[PDB]
């Protein structure tokens, strides 16, 4: 259920793999990547610029 | 004002140079621009302008 | 773009959580299947003496 | 009786030779004539030690040096080709143009031909490498000098009224990524020379 | 599947196309190879609507158009062949060379001895009409530039150690010299009136 919910909101990355107990590693890799960039946490300084 | 233009042109040049580098995250790019914006509130020229 | 990045990063969190939870029982199962394998031998070793 | 080639085939091959490339989007009749007898085109270029390149995804036809029993050695030494050899800064600007082309391709696909960039858009890209002559007009002259030659090779259109250029699909093959790796190696031997 | 064209035929045909005209005395091997494979050569050239003309008396091979017979373009135009209109000074020199080549072919044979003339002999013929340009150095520069341009046209050779050029047989192979004859008549009439 959770993988499908993630697929619903994805844009461009989960598009490739499916959703099964063998696909899992791709999801975690994407989460690690979107944690490295720390991107979602620039928001309230950029809304100033 | 021309001197400030010089700073912004130089920053653009350096940013493109670094983009051609393969090593930056998205965060690096989107953060260096804000660092530049705060960078030019220090020199007498930039202080004059702002 | 920042907004969508945050939205996507939200989803995968419970997925990783559930993956860990699943791994717990997955590693647990081996213990009891090993007990099932071993049960006759213990009884037989007592029975011989 | 005589081995006279059919008039339409002769027309198409003559045009292809005259310009060295042929796009269906521009001249569909000759392009379809070529792809109707492409083996004929090959067997005619084979006498000349030349070969037909085909890329239907972009609806393009171009001529390329053939391999003789000797693979043309340095193929640019082939007697027929009128132009000189390619050389570095042309390759640099070709790489930048191909970068913009692949960006446009990801944006909207490969087969189309709408990609464009202005003279001033080009200028920083090369200015990175080539230094500043001291005047904007001089660097624009440099860029236009490059574009004249590259148009001479069919890579780009002429500088339009907006000081922009249109990428020609053939760049997909001059910037052949295999050839890009070969050129990267060649650049490494250039480093060795610098060493 | 289909066999390749023979290497030497390909090489010789490409050589002639590069040079337009060639001599057995220059490259006898290619000359004989082509003359032993004229059908193959013309089959190679007919798709281009091209062909070769030869003169064994003078020992020359040369290209020739082989379009369909007499279209509306009697002043013919061919895609692969861009035509030229040599200037009145170039035409004047060509007429001079034509007249002296005609004389040579009687006093020295139809290419039996390659037609020759000295720089100091050509210069008076030009001076008949153009007069003294101002100095001997200017005369030699003028005539040498024109002769080099003709050589690029495949008409004459560079002067020998005795400043004697050699006239290629192709001069005898011009299409409609009647224009040259009218031009020379006009020139002689004008100089006779202007003297």
């Amino acid at each position: 259920k959770r993988m499908s919910e993630a697929k619903r909101v994805d844009t461009g990355a989960l598009v490739e793999a499916g959703a099964d107990l063998d696909d899992i590693p791709v999801y975690l890799q994407r989460l690690q990547e979107l944690t490295e960039e720390a991107l979602p946490e620039k928001l309230n300084r950029f809304l100033d610029y | 004002f021309r001197r400030v233009e010089d700073s912004w042109r130089e920053a653009d040049r350096a940013l493109r140079q670094s983009i051609i580098g393969e090593q930056y995250h998205r965060g690096d790019i989107v953060e260096r621009l804000l660092n530049d914006q705060d960078a030019l509130l220090n020199t007498p020229e930039g202080r004059v302008f702002d | 773009e920042l907004e969508t990045a945050r939205k996507q990063q939200q989803s995968l969190q419970p997925v990783a959580l559930s993956w860990e939870k699943y791994q717990k029982q997955e590693r647990q199962l081996a213990d009891w299947l090993t007990l099932e394998s071993l049960l006759p031998l213990w009884f037989a070793q007592q029975a011989s003496h | 009786s005589e081995t006279r080639t059919l008039q339409k085939i002769r027309e198409a091959t003559q045009e292809l030779l005259k310009y060295g490339l042929l796009e269906e989007a521009s001249k569909p009749n000759l392009y379809r004539i070529v792809l109707s007898h492409p083996e004929e085109v090959t067997r005619i270029l084979e006498p000349l030690d030349l070969d037909i390149g085909i890329d239907e995804i972009r609806g393009l036809l171009y001529v390329k040096v053939r391999l003789d029993e000797t693979p043309a050695q340095d193929e640019w030494a082939h007697p027929l080709v009128r132009r000189q050899r390619l050389n570095l800064e042309q390759s640099l600007l070709v790489a930048i143009l191909r970068q913009h082309f692949v960006a446009w391709e990801q944006e909207s696909g490969t087969g189309a031909s709408q990609a464009q960039i202005a003279i001033d858009d080009l200028l920083p890209q090369l200015q990175i490498y080539l230094g500043d002559p001291g005047s904007e007009s001089k660097e624009r002259t440099r860029l236009l000098t490059l574009l004249d030659q590259l148009k001479g090779h069919g890579l780009v259109t002429s500088p339009d009224a907006h000081e922009r250029i249109v990428i020609r699909p053939i760049i997909a093959h001059l910037a052949d990524p295999i050839n890009l790796q070969a050129l990267l190696a060649w650049l490494r031997e250039q480093i060795a020379q610098q060493t």
